[PDB]
């Protein structure tokens, strides 16, 4: 019982606490301490060391006798700013469809981790075009703020000879008005339809935008549909691997399945 | 039968993937014109005149503004209103950029592709701005490729505080430099290259005559042509100078002169002269022992003779121009304001509406605003608001409760939320805000914050490693909030103030009395301490950052915080070990650090990752880099440095202050410090900020702003060139291809921007001429550019007569770039410790996205092409000999004996370094032989076992395992290689290099700590570190470490490793 308490290294501790509410916990050098109550709360690990001689934290000495207590108190009164040992979240033979097969556990946890392995190749596939996307879009903004400083000049340009063009209609006009203003017409008449096209590509791009603004929220939309999939198929997965590792050790059988 | 005749009827291939010919993906970003690559040979450019009229050039691709402008005025005279134009020399041609602002062109012998003009048309008119000097802005904007004038017209009042105070570091370093000129001018642009030790390896000294190396100097007559040796044999640890006098009085030895007036000739001629390296732009300017700088230190190991140059002093001093530095144009508070003392309320924050929330409704039940206050960890109980309005228009108008009183507040701390979905818990997007602005002053108002997308790493709901600030992509989830507004602004208390509160908190404490409920964070024991605790405390001290520090632990620490100064190193620990959730203890902590001690750098650098992100701390961090951190150790550990900015809270911050001020000091340093910046200039966490960094180098660091935009131009050359290789011309086989890449280099464009200018992978080697007939693409599918270039060096033929480097479009490299820099860490370490394992950290350089510069070493082939080439005719098993018969080949005689040590040696830290950085599976392609029997990896794609993200967990990987082909080698040529002395012997290398880089396993994790915060999926997180943890075994004791280690190398082998 005190070998098998349900709750009883640094890193693999770690990744069983990740993703877990504020309350949860767990028990862990010979020489440094004993044993040591890994706490959560609030995304970070409080580690507790239990001092053994009696068990206890430090002056109050009075390892399944210390844990109990707490379960229904607060570490508050112990310690000052611990405010919060309510999930003693360490079981996973709660589902995993109580497979007492061992074998078929096994050939489930290929199953999952495949799924699991397909769906994060989706999702970093679908992050790539976000962020090409985000890319392609910003760059057709900045395209636009060009296009339309362009057409400024362009608009500029057919003011600027309205000013020479038609000074130097009315100074002379007889000498060759026809010959001369023709063109002067004629390039007045290029320049404007230059800027109707100009005008004609800028819209086509900006249609463009919002269709790609369009991808983009389905890219976005897409993501985090497979985001939450993809925890709970690798944390049914971890649980899985779990139930197996319980049981019987085989860590180098492990990887054919995974 | 083989799939229970079961369909898949979604499946379908015709065009269904980026599986397919699966490679190459870094797209895109656009070159030459508007959406085009490459401009058409032959194009027709309007030219906008004065007098209003469009005449349309048809006129070369390649054609300079000189020859454009000619033609404009030879052919307007076809057009009317001709006498309304002055002459073409009164006028300058202007167009939309690609960056879409206005460009003035003043320097018209560039080309009309290099200038980047949306669409292809020019204006003409006469020069605005009369300071045309000072619109060499272009320059900068060029060197950094964002224009100068998009900060302009920055609102933010921090940037252009920034810009305008930083200066005051730009004025400093161009005075430092002009001080003993030329002398100080060329130590700026011409760094010594210098080993940090002036100490010599056990190993390394013994390949001398007990102190004596023979060097070969090397001078010149008329016209330059015919140089005369002068081979010295001088001491290992004497000066240039005199090196330089040996020389002179050898040259200048006659029977036609006395003893006495040899020595006359030898002072007058001697300071006239310093020494160059044949072969590159390296030179020995100050004193330092010969074997110090690295060139001699490399030519002892490689069994080279050194090959200097006498160089005359004002032959160099005339090739430094002048600096010139500029100011540029661009040149408080309402008294009695606050205390955050004063507030007498908790904190509350108002979270208003998300307004682009992009979520299926069918999927997701309902979304919710999580939130938390952090200084790295978290003041406070994490929070949320209710499940509200789910999904459709997410509004919820409450006011979150936080349980801190304001005055508790840190100076750094910061709000870290993130929107989530609903056991189904998921973020969605997050974004974090500093509590207080860079004045001092406290977040009160209203704050639109768009948001970040959740990466591939984080799990966890709420991401505070995560910068700092709003996303620069508009169209994301914008969550408005509101904070609490004080009928006034308030402002962080003073030092002034909180060293009194400190000096007070001390003395309250003295009053406290006998027997204390939780005494575990205060005293007791008084001024006597006990023998136990003073050393249960250097314990701490000596345990890696990533073991974790315990509750009881941090308590103790802080409670015997006083005596902890006596052991300055623990400090990362008691920083960490402070409530910085109680200003009473923070205060007392600001006291500590301020006259803590120095510490030694590669401990100090720990203080400036994300777990330390207060002002006092991350000063007395760089206090502590400013006096020991050599020019040396800092262009060793500059990438740690520059990515380590993006924690700093502020853009004006003493770290910035003192990188920029060592980047003008050193041209060096300032070298690759552009790169790095550059580098990163795509992630929109970092553009403003490394813009404006950037922007202040670029103004500052004299004419190698003018050297950089070249090397920048030869960059964008490339880039342009592979993107088109890898879009249009891809399925055109490698002869469509290779004639596509020649007949591009062959235009003069082309052949300007790709000739002259020095290599970024080092700027010692300058690249000369293009030699386009080894110029080549290589056979993957990234389609990497091999590039070559003649060395236009005096002495080429003495170093090498050709520079040659691999330019590679598509792979990110900065994965490399660390692991490689890992390595020539790791080599270093071992070496001047006296243990020679040769390792060969070949060099690489990203230069933007997915685009970099990697080092070929000649003379190097896969093992692969080792056993293709020595392999028989027929196609049936090869010989596993043929790497060791190879081998032979090449080295003959007492030769073969020192070429096996060689691979013996290489191969044995090339196993240890691999096994701690769990990197790739090593195999023949990927493995590689020298000539002269040196034995190295390349292309390690991962580091820390980043495919454990798929299952993964205690796998603790061999990834260099040695087949029979290694082992024949490393023994000789024996049948059962495995028990040799020559295998004993190997195994002891190992042995002693694992543990040697054991007891520097601190500095290795803060590496690792310290690239957090660059956006590699293999550094999410400090659990992606912790591998290295287990690898090298820190939570057992050396002798366990050391047969875990055997072990895991027995296993994989399957027999060898097991005795001592
Ligand atoms: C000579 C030596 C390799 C020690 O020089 C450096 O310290 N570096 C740092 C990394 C750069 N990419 C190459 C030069
Ligand atoms: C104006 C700009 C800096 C873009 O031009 C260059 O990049 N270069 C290379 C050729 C020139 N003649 C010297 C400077
Ligand atoms: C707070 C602590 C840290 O520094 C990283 C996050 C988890 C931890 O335990
Ligand atoms: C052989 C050719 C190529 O260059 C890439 C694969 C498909 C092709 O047609
Ligand atoms: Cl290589």
């Amino acid at each position: 019982s005190l070998q098998d308490a349900e709750w009883y290294s640094r890193e693999e501790v770690n990744e069983k606490l990740r993703d877990t509410a504020d309350g949860t916990f767990l028990v862990r050098t010979k020489m440094h301490g004993d044993y040591t109550l890994t706490l959560r709360k609030g995304g970070n690990n409080k580690l507790i060391k239990i001092f053994h001689r009696k068990y206890g934290f430090s002056d109050p000495l009075t390892v399944v006798e210390l844990i109990n207590h707490y379960r229904n108190e607060s570490l508050a009164q112990y310690n000052p700013k611990l405010d919060v040992l309510l999930y003693p979240v360490s079981k996973q033979q709660d589902q995993v469809v109580k497979e007492d097969n061992i074998e078929a556990v096994g050939k489930k946890l290929h199953e999952y981790n495949t799924q699991f392995q397909e769906k994060s190749r989706e999702y970093d596939r679908l992050y790539e075009e976000y962020t090409r996307t985000s890319q392609e879009i910003q760059m057709k903004r900045t395209a636009i703020e060009a296009f339309n400083e362009t057409i400024k000049i362009f608009e500029e340009q057919c003011q600027t000879q309205e000013r020479y063009s038609k000074e130097y209609i009315e100074k002379f006009k007889r000498e060759g008005n026809e010959k001369e203003i023709q063109r002067i017409m004629h390039n007045y008449d290029k320049l404007k339809s230059r800027i109707s096209e100009i005008i004609d590509s800028r819209r086509r791009l900006e249609e463009d935008l919002k269709k790609q603004a369009a991808e983009y929220r389905e890219i976005d939309k897409r993501m985090n549909s497979i985001k939450p999939d993809l925890i709970q198929l690798r944390k049914t997965r971890d649980q899985y691997l779990m139930w197996l590792t319980q049981k019987g050790v085989r860590q180098k059988k492990l990887n054919e399945w995974l | 039968s083989y799939y229970h005749h079961h369909h898949h009827h979604d499946y379908d291939i015709p065009t269904t993937f980026q599986g397919a010919m699966g490679s190459m993906p870094p797209r895109p970003s656009s070159g030459e014109l508007w959406g085009i690559h490459l401009m058409p040979p032959r194009i027709l450019v309007e030219c906008l005149l004065p007098n209003g009229m469009i005449v349309t050039l048809e006129c070369l691709r390649e054609a300079t503004l000189i020859t454009i402008k000619h033609e404009l005025f030879k052919e307007a005279r076809k057009y009317p209103l001709h006498q309304l134009l002055q002459d073409e020399s009164s006028y300058i041609f202007v167009s939309v950029t690609q960056e879409a602002e206005r460009e003035e062109f003043f320097d018209e012998t560039r080309r009309l592709c290099d200038l980047r003009l949306f669409q292809p048309f020019l204006k003409v008119i006469e020069p605005v701005g009369n300071r045309e000097e000072k619109i060499l802005n272009r320059e900068i904007g060029f060197a950094i490729g964002m224009p100068v004038c998009e900060f302009d017209m920055v609102k933010d009042p921090e940037v252009q505080d920034f810009r305008r105070n930083i200066l005051n570091v730009c004025k400093e370093a161009v005075d430092l430099r002009d001080l003993n000129s030329p002398h100080s001018r060329a130590m700026y642009v011409y760094p010594p290259n210098v080993e940090s030790s002036p100490e010599l390896p056990k190993h390394i000294y013994n390949k001398l005559d007990k102190g004596q190396i023979i060097v070969v100097i090397w001078v010149i007559v008329s016209p330059n042509n015919d140089k005369q040796k002068y081979t010295l044999k001088i001491n290992h640890d004497c000066v240039p100078e005199q090196v330089i006098a040996e020389a002179i009085r050898k040259k200048t030895r006659s029977m036609l002169l006395s003893s006495e007036q040899l020595k006359l000739c030898v002072l007058e001629y001697q300071g006239k002269y310093i020494l160059k390296v044949c072969g590159c732009d390296e030179y020995f300017l100050e004193k330092y022992p010969l074997s110090q700088y690295k060139y001699i230190r490399s030519c002892i190991m490689l069994g080279r003779m050194p090959n200097l140059m006498l160089m005359a002093k004002e032959s160099l001093y005339s090739q430094l121009p002048m600096d010139c530095f500029t100011m540029p144009s661009y040149s408080n508070g309402e008294t009695s304001t606050k205390s955050l003392w004063v507030i007498n309320s908790a904190l509350r924050i108002k979270i208003l509406c998300a307004t682009y929330v992009n979520v299926n409704i069918r999927d997701i039940d309902k979304i919710y605003v999580r939130t938390g206050i952090y200084h790295g960890g978290e003041p406070l109980c994490d929070n949320v608001n209710t499940q509200r309005v789910p999904c459709s228009n997410p509004r919820w108008n409450e006011w979150l409760n936080y349980d801190i009183y304001i005055p508790d507040l840190p100076r750094a701390a910061r709000l870290c939320l993130s929107i989530c979905s609903v056991e189904e818990h998921c973020p969605l997007a997050w974004g974090n805000i500093n509590l207080f602005d860079y004045t001092d002053t406290l977040v009160s108002g209203k704050m639109a914050l768009n948001l970040w997308p959740v990466p591939h790493g984080l799990e966890d709901l709420l991401n505070p490693i995560g910068v700092t600030g709003s996303n620069p992509n508009k169209e994301t989830p914008c969550l408005e909030l509101e904070f609490d507004w004080f009928s006034s602004v308030v402002k962080f208390p003073d030092m002034s103030v909180i060293e009194e509160h400190a000096n007070w908190s001390v003395s309250r404490e003295a009053g406290f009395s006998y027997s204390h409920a939780g005494l575990s964070n205060r005293l007791a024991r008084d001024n006597e301490l006990r023998e136990n605790d003073k050393e249960q405390l250097k314990a701490i001290s000596t345990r890696d950052p990533l073991s974790e520090i315990t509750e009881q632990e941090k308590d103790f620490l802080w409670s015997h915080r006083h005596y902890c100064v006596t052991i300055p190193e623990i400090l990362p620990k008691l920083l960490l070990s402070v409530k910085w959730n109680s200003r009473d203890e923070v205060a007392q902590m600001y006291c500590l650090v301020k006259d803590w001690p120095p510490i030694k750098p590669e401990q100090a650098m720990e203080l400036l990752d994300c777990n330390y992100p207060d002002p006092m701390v991350r000063g007395f961090a760089v206090r502590c880099l400013e006096k020991y951190l050599t020019d040396d150790k800092l262009s060793q550990y500059l990438i740690q440095l520059v990515q380590v900015l993006k924690y700093e809270q502020y853009l004006d911050n003493l770290l910035v202050r003192f990188l920029l001020k060592k980047a003008l000091t050193n041209q060096r340093i300032g070298h690759f410090f552009f790169w790095h910046l550059k580098s990163e200039m795509h992630n929109k966490t970092v553009s403003q900020r490394f813009g404006l960094l950037l922007e202040s180098y670029c103004r500052a660091c004299g004419m190698y702003l003018k050297h950089l935009n070249r090397q920048v131009e030869a960059m964008e050359k490339l880039i342009n060139l592979t993107d088109i290789l890898k879009q249009e011309k891809k399925d055109e086989t490698q002869k469509v291809q290779m004639k596509f890449l020649v007949e591009q280099m062959r235009r003069p464009d082309f052949m300007d921007a790709l000739q002259g200018f020095l290599s970024p992978l080092n700027p010692a080697h300058q690249l000369g001429n293009l030699r386009l007939e080894e110029c080549r693409i290589m056979s993957s599918a990234k389609r990497p550019l091999w590039l070559n270039w003649e060395n236009p060096d005096i002495m080429s033929e003495l170093l090498f007569q050709n520079n040659e480097i691999i330019f590679k479009n598509g792979d990110d490299l900065r994965q490399d770039m660390l692991t490689l820099q890992i390595i020539r860490i790791m080599e270093n370490i071992w070496q001047n410790q006296g243990l020679d394992l040769r390792m060969l950290p070949y060099g690489c350089l990203s230069i933007g996205d997915c685009v970099g510069l990697i080092e070929v070493v000649r003379n190097s082939h896969t093992i692969m092409q080792i056993q293709c080439k020595g392999g028989l005719k027929g196609a049936l098993q090869f010989n596993s000999h043929t790497l060791h018969q190879w081998l032979k080949d090449k080295n003959k005689g007492e030769i073969y004996d020192a070429a096996i040590d060689l691979f013996t040696r290489s191969c044995a830290g090339y196993c240890v370094a691999t096994f701690i950085l769990g990197i790739g599976d090593r195999h023949n392609s990927n493995i590689m032989v020298k000539d002269d029997g040196q034995l190295f990896h390349i292309d390690f794609g991962h580091f820390l076992d980043h495919k454990k993200k798929k299952f993964g967990y205690k796998r603790e990987r061999v990834p260099f395992v040695l087949t029979q082909d290694f082992l024949i080698v490393i023994s000789k040529g024996a049948q059962e290689c495995t028990k040799t002395r020559e295998f004993e012997r190997f195994q002891e290398m190992c042995y002693k290099a694992y543990l040697a880089i054991r007891q520097h396993a601190n500095l290795f994790i803060n590496l690792f700590s310290m690239m957090l915060g660059s956006g590699m999926p293999e550094l999410q997180s400090f659990d992606d570190i912790a591998y290295i943890r287990k690898t090298l075994a820190l939570d057992k004791t050396e002798q366990e470490a050391l047969e875990y280690f055997m072990k895991q190398m027995n296993d994989a082998h399957h027999g060898g490793w097991t005795t001592k």
